[PDB]
RNA sequence: GGGCACCACC
RNA sequence: ACGAGACUCUGGCAUGCUAACUAGUUACGCGACCCCCGAGCGGUCGGCGUCCCCCAACUUCUUAGAGGGACAAGUGGCGUU
């Protein structure tokens, strides 16, 4: 099994809320910027952070997520709406 | 275009080497040589009764492979696995006797000398005459 | 005349051939005695399949040495195959164009992919309670 | 002669539980902590921790002296090659073997095992660590033994950081009817500096930094300094 | 003028290596010769003993190791300049021998 | 270049005639080596050891019991001698005489058991293709085995008999029998 | 009045395009650095089944291959990777002649000069280091360079006093003086962090762009904003063509060509004709470079290919 | 009535 | 919140870094033997020099430190998508 522990979901959600802007979808691009920002004394659990927090931000491109919102999407959307 | 030992078969030399040793007819074979086994786990005695060309044949050739070698070198090389009835087999060394006979046989002949650090290693005329075993062994094995 | 040389490594289980190939007419030698000589001949072939595989036009400029250590007689054997492939394709790619190895990689991988890259397979360690890794000792009842 | 490096260093480390265990019977009424052997050639040195050096070193220094004497008698190394120190350790509340001691001493003195417990309790919290506990086990009440058990706070059972994170002491205490043994786990705090707790973190905590103010530019401006 | 060897012994590698990286800059600050540190292969101490103190339950076995790790270093250099730099080097944990080949 | 096992034996004008089977046996362009002897990682993977060569899987399995575990050189010169005196007794590819016995001692329907510890009821059901192949090769192997023990007669001699009855349809040999046996049963459990 | 159609296609790569080097002298050959930790150098046939076919691997770096950039001379090559150091290659004989250390982190750019005789180096350390050939780093800045990692570093080939560029992920275009090494000019007009800066052929005008899609044009001699041409998603390369006066900006689908006098859109590049493969992204550009003959455009993309597209005039 | 396990089976 | 995961040791990759006569490789000298039909820029050598006055370079192979590397990340399906 593949499934992430909450450890990981909770980091790579806060990660993302705090740090939207820097994040893309290149997996190597956000493991280099997670190490600036965030503390991981693992190498393995920054891995999977980083891995985790691609996988959201393809979901959050094609669209809305269940769980956290940008400050930015959050503001678009008043202009969708 | 020069044959070397590693060139050739080991097995077709070694018997070259044997037959031209037993041929010379100046080799000093024991007098026991009839009567014994060569090692504590063989159950019989060789049943080739020119065996002691042969063993001075492989003797010769291992010390043109790897020289200093000495008689517990020898035994090591030729000891071999021994069942002992309803225990478990283990590793067993060969008679030092021989070993030492083989040796002393072939300083007669002088293609064995003494080591300087310690052993025995060839003469430039034993590694002479297994060259010519070599080329003619590869010629042999050519022609036909 | 060029001092043109590429010394490449291949490895099995335990054992470990390191096979140096420099400019020459031909020669592959292991441990000093020719590729024929290789004890077990039961394998003699997948000893001489690099060459069959490419032919003696692409050895023919190259005299290659292979050392061998560790092991047991297979795993010497899967070991200089490998390490007489990946002396040649580094030699190539070095020496020659890009295209030559191109082909000579793709020839070498399409019959058989541990003649380039090696097997990670090793010995499992015993743990108490059974002969061996996995097996345990026998259990009774009563 | 002299002796290989796996004989040396398995009689250093014979030599060092020989004298931890010697001083942990001569000086546990003085709250005893540890041995520190620092050697050099010109002097073995021993550095004893305990909660209080006045009775370590007695009266004029003594006591001290004393013990001095009969290390160098017992392991025979030459005179002049021995000297002892008492350091009072940094914080005693952050020490198990230190609190097994005192609770130890308390039990002995006749207090109710619950009131010296739950003192051993809040002052181990009040010293400063994540979480402790406390198992006393015994004939605390009759014929039938039993275990008390006292916790408090955080708690580390398996994986590496229980290594560094966890103190832990086991003693026992003679009482007239019986052994009674103690339990002491103190989980240390998390402390940048190694003076009273792990550098390290633990494995699964992660720190994310809040962000800092960014000003939203407007207009390109071009500044020549 | 004398060929120095610098033996360093130690359980485990931070502390050594801190020494040996110690050593070194310490010798070159002086503008001397150094070669090393060359590294000897680990050993390893292990002791399998039975965990129960009596012959009860199932036979479950402890596996204790001890790790021992060795260094050297190479000086072409009067004594004096070896012990001036080797004084600093005390380190609780290490055992540093010098010796004149 | 021109790739026969054991420098003598073609793989080209193997054919095989089971439509089923043709995915199963490995012994075409492709999949022709020189030794039956490989060292591949086949069982890693469900299926996988469909890509491997059905002389080598063969001399896998010939490696019984306990008292010739890891064998395999042995082994793999019983095979060479097996083929050698399979075309001298036939005058054909042996390679095509072994296709033509895995063929026909596969067994085509099966009966699958429902039984309490002493009775036991059975139900006809099929058999998949990788089945046919792994059981034809287990009774070959294992006719050949009861065949060589207490007698004056080589493994390998016998393993050519096997064979060779095997690819004639033969009931003189083991598969063969079982074979036939198995589909009986299958058949009077309709 | 010309259209630019997609001539041919190298594949040699394994990885990510990540640079795209050429050379007047040799117009034959092209370089490219690429994410599978190799330098390929391409010899250019301009068949019919191939455009061009590798002739070399340069391969020394343990990470990603960042930037690459050739001598004046076609004879020497210079890269910078992941792994925090720096190679100059002979082209010759394919093997590495320098090596530069001294960052702790990623280099992220680095640029030869217009003499050969000094290269600059930015990293993911906030660090802009300028060292010889001889390996040597002369001057570290950490004069408050930027407060986040440095995209990249280029020098000005123009005959008034010297000059480096520099962008930031921290929103700055920086502008300092050579052989002084000092900060000169403070751009501040981007939202968002910056990738690429290239420098015309004049020397005069500067052009940045990141992830806000808007590449902005400077004005180097005065230092002042000038113009801003809307592009798309984000920017990865900014080139200037040596002879024709055009910005070509890569954009993640489609490269975009802009007439710097009209600021009018000349031509798009892009093609993709499956329909089953639409869903998912078409491959990023990466990568871009003129040559100097001025009539083929190179681009890389993360298909691990590198595209060239031939101008014809109408 | 479900879930799991070669110290269960196939 | 504890447990599970995370964590520690271990096994696989690095012709990239660090550096080694208590590890080696290659090359060059000396020597022994073979081929005088090809005697050679020839073959074999676990035979001796090449650090210690001066007489070779270099870590592929061996050791062990620091770092990299893998995250279900990429593609196609099936899933509340
Ligand atoms: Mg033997
Ligand atoms: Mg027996
Ligand atoms: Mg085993
Ligand atoms: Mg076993
Ligand atoms: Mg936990
Ligand atoms: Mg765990
Ligand atoms: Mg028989
Ligand atoms: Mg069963
Ligand atoms: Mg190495």
């Amino acid at each position: 099994g593949r499934v992430r522990t909450k450890t990981v979901k909770k980091a790579a959600r806060v990660i993302i809320e705090k740090y939207y802007t820097r994040l893309g979808n290149d997996f190597h691009t956000n493991k280099r910027v997670c190490e600036e920002i965030a503390i991981i004394p693992s190498k393995k659990l920054r891995n999977k952070i980083a891995g985790y927090v691609t996988h959201l931000m393809k979901r959050i491109q094609r669209g809305p997520v269940r769980g956290i919102s940008i400050k930015l999407q959050e503001e678009e959307r008043e202009r969708r709406d | 275009p020069g044959v070397t030992v590693k060139d050739v078969n080991q097995q077709e030399f070694v018997r070259a080497l044997a037959a031209f040793l037993k041929k010379s007819g100046k080799l000093k074979v024991p007098e026991w040589v009839d009567t014994v086994k060569l090692a504590k786990h063989k159950e019989l005695a060789p049943y080739d009764e020119n065996w002691f060309y042969t063993r001075a044949a492989s003797t010769a050739r291992h010390l043109y492979l790897r020289g200093g070698a000495g008689v517990g070198s020898m035994t090591k090389i030729y000891g071999g696995r021994q069942r002992n009835g309803v225990m478990p087999s283990h590793f067993s060394r060969g008679s030092k006797s021989v070993a030492r006979r083989v040796l002393q046989a072939l300083e007669g002949l002088k293609m064995v000398e003494k080591d300087q650090d310690g052993g025995r290693k060839l003469t430039p005329q034993g590694q002479r005459d297994l060259d010519r075993i070599a080329g003619q062994v590869a010629a042999a094995n050519k022609k036909h | 005349g060029p001092l043109q040389s590429v010394q490449v490594f291949g490895r099995k289980k335990t054992a470990t051939a390191v096979a140096h190939c420099k400019r020459g007419n031909g020669l592959i030698k292991v441990n000093g005695r020719p590729l024929e000589m290789i004890e077990p001949r039961t394998l003699q072939y997948k000893l001489l399949e690099p060459v069959l595989l490419l032919g003696k036009e692409r050895f023919a400029g190259v005299d290659i040495r292979v050392r061998v250590k560790g092991g047991g007689h297979v795993a010497q054997i899967y070991a200089i195959r490998q390490s007489i492939s990946k002396a040649l394709v580094a030699y190539y790619q070095k020496y020659v164009d890009e295209a030559s190895k191109k082909e000579i990689k793709d020839i070498l991988i399409q019959y058989d992919r541990t003649l380039l890259v090696a097997d990670p397979r090793r010995c499992e360690s015993k743990k108490f309670g059974g002969p061996g890794a996995r097996a345990r000792y026998q259990k009774s009842y009563r | 002669v002299q002796i290989s490096k796996k004989r040396k260093f398995v009689a250093d480390g014979i030599f060092k539980a020989e004298l931890n265990e010697f001083l942990t019977r001569e000086l546990a009424e003085d709250g005893y902590s540890g041995v520190e052997v620092r050697v050099t050639p010109t002097r073995t040195e021993i550095i004893i921790l305990a909660t209080r050096t006045q009775n370590v070193l007695g009266e004029k220094g003594r006591r001290i002296r004393e013990l001095t004497a009969v290390v160098q008698k017992r392991f025979g190394f030459p005179e002049g090659s021995v000297e002892l120190y008492a350091e009072k350790v940094a914080t005693r509340g952050l020490c198990a073997i230190a609190q097994a001691e005192s609770l130890r001493y308390k039990l002995l003195g006749g207090l109710a095992v619950r009131r010296a417990c739950y003192g051993v309790l809040r002052f181990i919290m009040e010293s400063g660590a994540k979480g402790c506990e406390v198992v006393v086990s015994g004939k605390l009440r009759g014929q039938r033994a039993k275990s008390m058990k006292f916790v408090d706070g955080l708690m580390i059972h398996s994986g590496d950081p229980v290594n560094y994170y966890v103190d832990t002491a086991v003693r026992h205490v003679l009482l007239r009817q019986g052994v009674l043994g103690i339990k002491v786990k103190i989980m240390l705090p998390w402390d940048p500096t190694g003076k009273i707790g792990p550098k390290k973190p633990l494995p699964d905590h992660v720190s994310i930094v809040e962000p800092k103010d960014e000003i939203l530019p407007t207009t390109p401006i071009s500044e020549q300094k | 003028i004398h060929r120095i060897r610098i033996t360093l012994t130690s359980r485990n590698v931070k502390s050594l290596e801190k020494v040996c990286a110690d050593l070194i800059r310490g010798a070159k600050e002086k503008n001397l010769k150094v070669k090393g540190p060359v590294r000897m292969p680990t050993k390893t101490l292990r002791i399998t003993t039975r965990k129960t103190p009596c012959g009860e339950g199932s036979k479950t076995w402890d596996r204790f190791q001890m790790r021992i790790h060795k260094r050297l270093i190479d000086l072409h250099s009067p004594s004096e300049i070896v012990k001036q730099i080797t004084s600093i080097s005390i380190e609780p944990g290490v055992e540093v021998e010098v010796t004149i080949a | 270049p021109d790739i026969k096992l054991f420098g003598k034996w073609s793989t080209d004008d193997v054919q095989i005639n089971d439509i089923s089977l043709q995915d199963y046996i490995a012994v075409k362009e492709k999949y022709a080596k020189y030794l039956p002897h490989s060292a591949g990682r086949y069982a890693a993977k469900r299926f996988r050891k469909a890509q491997c060569p059905i002389v080598e899987r063969l001399t896998n399995s010939m490696m019984m019991h306990g008292r010739n575990n890891g064998k395999k050189l042995m082994t793999v010169r019983i095979v060479k001698h097996a083929f050698e005196i399979i075309h001298l007794l036939t005058g054909e590819n042996p390679l095509q005489v072994l296709v033509n016995a895995i063929i026909n001692s596969g067994p085509r329907e099966d009966s699958t058991r429902i039984g309490r510890a002493g009775t036991v009821r059975r139900q006809a059901v099929d058999v998949s293709p990788l089945r046919r192949v792994n059981q034809a090769i287990w009774l070959l192997c294992t006719g050949a085995r009861e065949a060589a023990f207490r007698n004056i007669k080589t493994i390998a001699e016998c393993l050519a008999d096997e064979l060779i009855n095997a690819a004639k349809g033969s009931s003189n040999s083991y598969a063969i029998k079982k074979k036939d046996e198995l589909e009986r049963v299958a058949k009077s459990n309709r | 009045t010309e259209q630019m159609t997609l001539r041919g296609t190298l594949k040699g790569h394994n990885g990510w395009v990540t640079q795209i080097a050429t050379t007047p002298q040799f117009p034959d050959m092209i370089l490219s650095a690429s994410r599978d930790k190799t330098i390929i150098m391409w010899k250019l046939t301009r068949d019919e089944t191939n455009y061009g076919i590798p002739q070399r691997a340069l391969r020394g770096h343990s990470h990603f291959v960042s930037d690459v950039v050739i001598s004046s001379d076609g004879q020497f090559a210079l890269s910078g990777s992941w792994d925090g150091t720096l190679r100059l290659w002979d082209l010759t004989t394919g093997t590495t002649t320098r090596r530069f250390v001294g960052h702790t982190k990623d280099v992220l750019s680095v640029a030869f000069s217009s003499d050969n005789r000094q290269i600059v180096s930015g990293s993911r350390d906030k660090t802009i280091k300028l060292w010889n050939t001889l390996g040597v780093c002369k001057y570290t800045v950490q004069d408050e360079s930027h407060s986040e990692w440095v995209s990249c570093v280029r020098f000005s080939p123009n005959s008034s006093n010297p000059i480096i560029v520099s962008c930031g992920w921290d929103k700055l275009v920086k502008v300092w003086n050579l052989a002084n090494c000092k900060l000169k000019t403070n751009h501040i007009g981007h939202t968002g962090y910056l990738n690429t800066v290239t420098v015309s052929p004049d020397g005069s005008l500067c052009a940045s762009g990141g992830k806000d899609g808007q590449a902005m044009l400077w004005d180097l001699n005065e230092g002042k904003h000038l113009y801003t041409l809307d592009g798309g998603d984000i920017i990865n390369a900014l080139c200037f063509s040596p002879n024709r006066y055009w910005l070509c900006a890569a954009t993640g689908p489609s490269i975009k060509i802009w007439d710097l006098e009209g600021k009018i859109i000349v031509d798009e590049l892009k093609q993709e004709v499956i329909s089953t493969s639409s869903k998912a992204e078409p491959p990023q550009c990466t990568s871009l470079a003129w040559s100097a003959d001025g009539q083929t455009l190179f681009a890389g993309y993360t298909d691990n290919l590198v595209r060239v597209w031939q101008v014809t005039i109408g």
